[PDB]
């Protein structure tokens, strides 16, 4: 049998939010000058003149 | 290569001249002589007049 009252859920949810993709589309990244991009070992990477 | 010495591997900024650091490694007195005189050959301030 169908009952109204025992058949009635209080669904809840948020209720309102924003759901993003690219987390990197945030971020605006550069480099340094390459002519001072350094190495593992804080020395320049390249350093012939 | 005169000496048979190693390519100097030398840095771009280095605080040092080329010829400082061959100053320093080579064994040759008229060699080294002539290069300690290059290093240091500098003009005199001196007022004349």
């Amino acid at each position: 049998q169908f009952d109204f009252r025992a058949s009635m859920h209080m669904l809840t949810s948020n209720l309102t939010f924003t759901v993003y993709s690219d987390l990197l589309a945030f971020v605006s990244a550069d480099t340094v000058e390459p002519i001072n991009a350094v190495a593992f070992d804080n020395m320049r990477i390249m350093n012939e003149l | 290569p005169a000496f048979g010495m190693q390519r100097m591997h030398y840095r771009n900024g280095d605080p040092q001249t080329p010829f400082q650091i061959a100053e320093q490694q080579i064994q040759n007195f008229q060699v080294a002589n002539w290069l300690h005189f290059v290093n240091n050959n500098q003009f005199r301030q001196v007022v004349i007049d």
